[PDB]
């Protein structure tokens, strides 16, 4: 499974 | 015996032709198992391997919601990156992200990774310790500052050492037939004249899995790496891989040349000869 | 901006035997950016029934895609793959050579 929502750059 | 899970995400802006294109894929080792495509009709994370199909509706609903959320964050990122680099509105740009975990033969966590690229170049990446960042240029230092203040690394480390490893184990067990196999290469060499004084010798490896393989030519035992044409390992489309390496040699000297094949499915590395 | 040229390989899934169904592959790897046009050709004409893999990329960020179609080789039919990409000044045609 994927990780949770990535933090924006 | 070693294993990996990796997710790959690509977003491409197309200014004045709609929202950015987003494609996500997930692999265990060299076997793809999920995809999402922003341009496709379903708007769902979809299975791409038989053994992930048994995952229930909560898995597919949840993975669809998360991957759409990744897609939205990259949409924001494309805007942000254009500001960081003072780039114009209209050109197409690319953000890529890859992350995942490796385990050894005993299936315990070995390493984790989480890497980002903008326009084909390293932008920012988690270091080996999963506690710090390597930022490739000045704009990526801005991201590093923001990610440090937001404690991004700690949240990623918990995934990469925990969840990522746990789910890789589950996939390796559910997909055991596919994923815990080794198919040794079927090897041979071909010989063709290119003129009356030179011949191409091409060393082949077919039907192998996993994709990692080494093919090398020797002349009287000396490696001929500058004179070898080595093609990229390529999929057969059936879950196995192919590769070849070739040299062009003076006719009459074939017996000096040997091809050497290393693959985890071979009990011993093979040496193929013209005599 | 970085640009990397596609490495194009055209080949069959199994050793070709006239009259036996098989798959014709065009594998394009090592390219950047991702926008790419790939067609399989039969006697110089575009094959319609062509599928492709989902866009992915390597450790060095360069993209790869597999284009493929089921086919039954014969003596006379000639196969190829035609590829256009920003790094190519004109589309490049690589012919299928079954005697490699």
């Amino acid at each position: 499974i994927t990780d949770q929502v990535p933090f924006s750059v | 015996g070693s294993h990996s899970m990796r997710y790959f995400f690509t977003s491409v802006s197309r200014p004045g032709r709609g929202e950015p294109r987003f494609i996500a894929v997930g692999y265990v080792d060299d076997t793809q198992f999920v995809r999402f495509d922003s341009d496709a009709a379903s708007q769902r994370m979809e299975p791409r391997a038989p053994w992930i199909e048994q995952e229930g509706p909560e898995y597919w609903d949840g993975e669809t919601r998360k991957v759409k959320a990744h897609s939205q964050t990259h949409r924001v990122d494309l805007g942000t990156l254009r500001g960081y680099y003072n780039q114009s509105e209209a050109g197409s740009h690319t953000v890529q992200r890859m992350y995942g975990c490796d385990v050894g033969s005993d299936w315990r966590f070995l390493r984790g990774y989480h890497q980002y690229a903008y326009d084909g170049k390293d932008y920012i990446a988690l270091k080996e310790d999963l506690r710090s960042w390597t930022a490739a240029d000045m704009a990526a230092q801005t991201t590093k500052h923001k990610w440090e203040a937001a404690h991004v690394a700690e949240q990623l480390r918990a995934y990469l050492e925990g969840t990522c490893v746990e789910w890789l184990r589950r996939y390796l067990e559910n997909g055991k037939e596919t994923l815990q196999r080794t198919d040794a290469p079927k090897t041979h060499m071909t010989h063709h004249a290119v003129s009356d004084h030179e011949a191409t010798l091409r060393c082949w490896a077919l039907s192998f899995y996993p994709a990692e393989i080494t093919l090398t030519w020797q002349r009287d035992g000396e490696d001929q790496t500058q004179d070898t044409e080595l093609v990229e390992t390529r999929p057969a489309g059936d879950g196995t891989f192919q590769k070849w390496a070739a040299v062009v040699v003076p006719s009459g000297q074939e017996q000096r040349y040997t091809c050497h094949v290393q693959h985890e499915g071979l009990p011993k590395p093979l040496t193929l000869r013209w005599e | 901006m970085i640009q990397r040229t596609p490495k194009i390989q055209v080949y069959s899934r199994h050793p070709a035997e006239n009259g036996k169904s098989n798959f014709l592959n065009c594998y394009v790897s090592g390219f950047h950016p991702s926008d790419i046009e790939v067609d399989l050709l039969k006697n110089g004409e575009r094959i319609e029934k062509v599928e492709h893999s989902d866009l992915s990329f390597s450790k060095d960020w360069s993209f790869y895609l597999l284009y493929y179609t089921e086919f039954t080789p014969t003596e006379k039919d000639e196969y190829a793959c035609r590829v256009n990409h920003v790094t190519l000044s004109q589309p490049k045609i690589v012919k299928w050579d079954r005697d490699m």
